[PDB]
RNA sequence: UCCGUGAUAGUUUAAUGGUCAGAAUGGGCGCUUGUCGCGUGCCAGAUCGGGGUUCAAUUCCCCGUCGCGGAGCCA
RNA sequence: AAAAGACUUCA
RNA sequence: AGCUGGAGCCCAUUACGAGUUCUAUCAGGUAAAGCCAAUGAUUAGAGGCAUUGGGGACGCAACGUCCUCGACCUAUUCUCAAACUUUAAAUAGGUAGGAUGGCGCGGCUGCUUCGGUGAGCCGUGCCAUGGAAUCGGGUGCUCCAAGUGGGCCAUUUUUGGU
RNA sequence: GCUCAACGAGAACAGAAAUCUCGUGUGGAACAAAAGGGUAAAAGCUCGUUUGAUUCUGAUUUCCAGUACGAAUACGAACCG
RNA sequence: GGAUGCGAUCAUACCAGCACUAAGGCAUCGGAUCCCGUCAGAACUCCGAAGUUAAGCGUGCUUGGGCGAGAGUAGUACAAGGAUGGGUGACCUCUUGGGAAGUCCUCGUGUUGCAUUCCC
């Protein structure tokens, strides 16, 4: 009839097909970029991957410090904003003052003390503090790197918006603020470098205002009430839950995964066989058909 | 035709040459069509084959290979008409010969010192006919079988690499008119 | 003549990765870290083209002579001449996997240990080489239900 | 009159005599020509070393 | 089977992806290009060059040069540009300028709306307007991070566009 | 034969630095002219075939065909 | 003044 | 430079060494195979398919129809490659099979670790025939010098050339 | 940041090649040059910022006498981008 | 099992055409004040209220294709060593060894680490 792409695969085959083992699993999903990535896990220095656009957006973003190994990763904390509601929290989890406590929270719990490996004195666990300039636990930030992932280095991101939560939690993320979702972001003060306007917790404040369909939950102020409350020292929940049920999940789930083929496989082309031989059309997929005589086989022996 | 012995090229000596982007100036190839007669059939008008198969491991040269051909050819026409059987001619000539070429005549000939070394000019083709292989594929019709290995015959003595006729067999023909209906 | 020598000459095959394994490499080689001493092979990403050693090199296991920033130095040997030497060369770890020649020996040793502590403790007599292939044993069958069928070599058929 | 350009015939026969050897096994092999970090460390953790080895001995 | 069956658009209502509007003469054929004039009053917005690459036939040597000029527009602008082009056409006839994408193109002057001919520097006879349309569901595509291919529920057709075109003012 | 060297309008041969080709004469067309001619205004290319490089080759390479010259011992 | 030459047979 | 001798120098069945095999593990693109796998060559049909390669016939016309010849496309088919190869031998080639080793104890650093965390190197303790096979009418090591610096041949492999 | 060689289907003019659009597209392109490798959210192509095409003096790899020289590799010590 | 983030092994994971997906999550999707961005808020960047499972995503299917695996695939082809073996040689037998690939036929069609979450 025509056709090309299909046809002219087909035909060739072998030639495009493994064309997607020209790189491999992580890219085909459109999780990992190496070339990103390769940088990054010479020295191995956690990836701080908070994402924000097409991964986990418009209801939650998220802030993982996550640690390296040859076997696959392993997280030494996670946080997530859906979890920030448990300290309280109802103004948007889409926010830079959402991102910020999260940023708060993982500090916090990436230590706890646990283990053996602490430091706790410099300061992590950093004060409630109005910033301006990069505060650590001495001279030499490690071990947290601004992993943005696939997403673009944009200022104004809740990406770094998050690196200042990280900061004035104690962890310690390497920098430069010429990129960076500056201070009066998180709603404080500003006035400086290349970024302009202060103000962006108190963004939404003069939006909504100006009258027009946005979130429930009140009013201009109500950011600093929960921007002050991931500051707070009572680390360690994240929520007691209620436990599978049995056998994985559920009715729906036992119809749709797995198989059928073996047994299966043999019935549906017993009675393709016989369709077959009762009509004599098609064999199926492009030509034949003549009472055939069982499979692919076919099409060598019905030349001569 | 002006004098070449075939044993020049004759001994699969040499390394193979079918690269015709590195070897330039190849002149024609000599084989007019290889497939002379029906072409609408193949096996099923034709529920016998035979071939010439090689004795010998040699290679056949174009010349040779168009002396062959039209023997066999012409014995079709002469005592079985002209849409009789079908030759497929079935090996091609891959193999160009370069081949020493262009002497002179003062008290050398070879125009260096003595040489003379590779950068010969192209002579021809030849096709490697190795052993086993089917130069000649006549098929033909059981009944009239004895006047397509007469036409072989014929054509046999017109190469250097001695093959033997034979009567030769695909799938069967006795597996083909069973093959055929079962899955027809 | 005097020497010239085209460095490289028949390394087609030996810079080209095969068809179903080009592309960019796995982030894993790159991670893998190796101590000093420890045993690994020579064989490169065609991804990376500074920091390659010369092909000959390839399937040569050497011993890490020591660790430095992105490249390893490996201590391997070249072969061909009069009194060849160890030699040390710059080398990826992209271009250096694990060898396999060391780390099965290496737990086959960790066993001879188990059985020398074992073997104490029965009164010593150690003995924790492994053994030759030896000669073989007697074997059985029955006769019951296994009488004589004939079989020949069938005959010649020229088939072309 | 050509000469002979090159042959490698001969050159195996000399050295399997008294050529090839080994590397020369020793504790403690050539760390010469190594990186300057680990060479720095190994100079001022030595002069330390032989004071506590003596402690360590009695 | 195209999962129609469903109860039909909220998704899979058509829409402008862009409407691309560019001028075609080549470079000394028509002008310098003092033809982005007429281009930036008649869209509103400005128009970039566009470079030629290939075997061109009238000057442009180089290939890689200002030839022509586009702009790429969409929202509301671009449906009431749309509603001109149609008032013309002759309605419910060729299924020849619909594509298998679903994308059509018509030809007409430059000067249809209220305009002068004056004002610009050049009046212009006409030049290719180009409709890119698609569904909502097109984006997954478009967007890059996370792009995938077209599906066959995702394609609009030259019937399907031609279709919703129908309804609205033609 | 080896080492060189060309070919471009009907003919004879200029030119380029990569984007682009001329002149003269012949011829074809008027005008001069009793009538032709001299004279006077008008007109007209496969840049050898051939691939390559290159954005783009008449132009810069490589091969080949033809036509030429000039060398080829102790003969 | 130097640009001026040709021009069939019966006749 | 190597081969060769001398003068020795150091130990001696301790020791390690080996034109070797095994074992176990690497590397390889030759023979060959392949071509309906990529690239390049190459034969033959057959069957499709055109909004624009060319003809004819049927038509006022058609977003018409039928034959025809080409392209292409598809499933076939045929035969090849030093400078093609997904694939792919054999004989060759490398490495390892331990006391020049492992393990315990506890020291130092300017390194490395946000952290004695780690790495390397030191003192001290524990474990023998015991780390496949086989052999070593011994081996290891250093200095110094002669001759050679035109090679030639056969089996096998192989390039040019009848 | 972007994705190409190519082809198909479309789009005043525009044909076999103009420019514009989408799909398909493992690299069939492009990376100065010879040829051969390699390479795809790049090393290509486009944009932005740039000047390490820098200072010192070794080791190392090739050719190999395991030499010089050239060129290459990866570090150090500097200073920069 | 699903999902999400990070993956490991690296085509049983891929291609083509279909089909289905509870829960909760991803996506698509609505908006352009703000940082940021273009020819165009389509991309990118930000806000996340209102929707939709159509696609993506996952999984399953179809004598499919490819890939993987096996074969009387084949003990074939080829090849080291030996012959005062056969043969004019080309080569070919045997002894002592090693041993493919495709055609073709048969069977298969992702597995699993970390963290958090979801079935009911």
């Amino acid at each position: 009839m025509s056709l090309q792409g299909g046809f002219v695969k087909t035909q060739k085959t072998h030639a495009y097909f493994k064309r997607f083992q020209v790189k491999f699993k992580r890219r085909r999903q459109g999780k990992t970029d190496y070339r990103a990535r390769i940088r990054l896990t010479n020295q191995d220095k956690n990836k701080y991957n908070t994402p924000k656009y097409r991964f986990v957006t418009n209801k939650d973003i998220t802030a993982q410090i996550v640690y390296a190994t040859i076997a696959g990763d392993i997280v030494m904390a996670a946080a997530y904003s859906h979890e920030l509601p448990r300290y309280g929290l109802e103004v948007g989890l889409t926010n830079y003052a959402a991102a910020y406590c999260t940023g708060l929270l993982l500090a916090r719990r990436v230590l706890t003390l646990r283990g053996l490996d602490q430091e706790y004195e410099g300061n992590v666990e950093a004060t409630g503090e109005d910033y301006y300039v990069e505060p650590a636990d001495e001279r030499r930030p490690f071990r947290a790197l601004l992993d943005v992932g696939l997403i673009r280095t944009t200022t104004g991101n809740r990406v770094f918006g998050a690196l200042k939560g990280a900061l004035d939690g104690g962890l310690d993320i390497p920098h430069s603020d010429k990129r960076f979702a500056g201070f009066k972001k998180d709603e404080k003060q500003l006035d400086s470098d290349i970024h302009r306007k202060y103000i962006y917790g108190g963004h939404v404040a003069d939006y909504m205002r100006s009258m027009a369909e946005e979130e429930p939950e009140k009013f201009q102020a109500h950011f600093s009430e929960y921007l002050k409350k991931g500051i707070d020292a009572d680390g360690m929940e994240s929520l007691y839950k209620k436990v599978h049920a049995a056998i994985r999940a559920d009715p729906t789930m036992a119809k749709s995964t797995k198989k059928e083929p073996a047994t299966h496989k043999r019935y549906n082309l017993k009675k393709l066989t016989y369709e077959q031989r009762k009509a004599s059309l098609v064999e199926r997929l492009n030509a034949l058909n003549s009472s055939a005589g069982a499979d692919d086989d076919d099409e060598e022996e019905d030349d001569e | 035709m002006g004098r070449r012995p075939a044993r020049c090229y004759r001994q699969i000596k040499n390394k193979p040459y079918p690269k015709s982007r590195y070897c330039r100036g190849v002149p024609d190839p000599k084989i007019r069509i290889y497939d002379v007669g029906m072409k609408k059939k193949g096996v099923d008008e034709f529920p016998y084959c035979v071939h010439l198969v090689s004795w010998e491991k040699e290679n056949v040269s174009s010349e040779a290979l168009e002396a062959a051909r039209i023997a066999c050819n012409k014995y079709m026409t002469k005592n079985a008409g002209k849409d009789a059987f079908h030759l497929r001619v079935r090996v091609h000539p891959f193999h160009v010969l370069r081949i020493n070429k262009m002497l002179s005549c003062a008290g050398a000939d070879r125009l260096q010192t003595g040489m003379r070394g590779a950068f010969g000019k192209p002579q021809g083709t030849c096709a490697r006919v190795d052993i086993g292989q089917v130069l000649l594929s006549v098929r033909c019709k059981e009944s009239n079988a004895k006047h397509a290995e007469e036409a072989l015959r014929r054509a046999k003595f017109k190469f250097p690499g001695r093959q033997k006729i034979i009567h030769s067999r695909k799938w069967g023909f006795t597996k083909f008119t069973r093959e055929e209906y079962v899955k027809l | 003549m005097p020497a010239g020598h085209g460095l490289r000459s028949r390394t087609r095959d030996l810079f080209a990765r095969p068809f179903r394994k080009k592309g960019y490499i796995p982030l894993t080689t790159y991670l893998r870290t190796y101590k000093v001493g420890e045993h690994v092979d020579v064989k490169v990403n065609g991804a990376v083209h500074k920091g390659m050693p010369h092909k000959f090199y390839h399937g040569r296991t050497g011993r890490v002579w020591n660790v430095t920033k992105r490249a390893i130095g490996v201590e391997i040997n070249k072969q061909v001449g009069n009194r060849i030497i160890k030699k040390r060369i710059h080398v990826r770890v992209e271009h250096v996997q694990p060898s396999r020649c060391n780390e099965e020996f290496l737990q086959r040793k960790l066993n001879n240990d188990k059985l020398k502590a074992e073997a104490k403790v029965r009164g010593e007599v150690i003995s924790t080489k492994r053994q030759p292939a030896g000669p073989k044993p007697g074997f059985m069958v029955e006769g019951t239900t296994i009488e004589t069928v004939t079989p020949i070599p069938y005959d010649v058929v020229n088939d072309l | 009159a050509k000469s002979k350009n090159h042959t490698a015939h001969n050159q195996s026969y000399k050295a399997h005599k008294n050529g090839i050897k080994k590397p020369k096994r020793h504790r403690q092999t050539s760390t010469k020509g190594m990186d300057p970090k680990f060479l720095r460390n190994q100079r001022y953790s030595r002069k330390h070393n032989k004071k506590s080895g003596e402690a360590e001995s009695e | 089977m195209s999962t129609e069956k469903k109860q039909l658009n909220p998704m899979r209502d058509i829409k402008v992806q862009k409407l691309v509007l560019n001028i075609s003469v080549g470079e000394s054929g028509d002008r310098l290009t003092r033809a982005s004039k007429v281009l930036e009053q008649l869209s509103g917005q400005s128009p970039v060059f566009s470079k030629a690459r290939y075997t061109v036939r009238s000057f442009g040597i180089r290939r890689n040069e200002k030839i022509a000029c586009y702009v790429t527009i969409r929202g509301e602008k671009a449906m009431q540009l749309l509603e001109s082009g149609l008032k013309v056409k002759e309605y419910e006839l060729l299924r020849r300028n619909f594509s298998d994408t679903g994308c059509f193109g018509f030809g007409i002057q430059e000067h249809i709306d209220l305009g002068m001919k004056y004002d610009p520097s050049t009046g212009i006879y006409g030049m290719d307007f180009f409709v890119v349309l698609e569904r909502a569901g097109y984006r997954v595509s478009r967007r890059r991070r996370c792009k995938a291919r077209v599906g066959i529920h995702q394609r609009v057709t030259k019937e399907d566009a031609m279709k919703w075109f129908q309804v609205k003012y033609e």
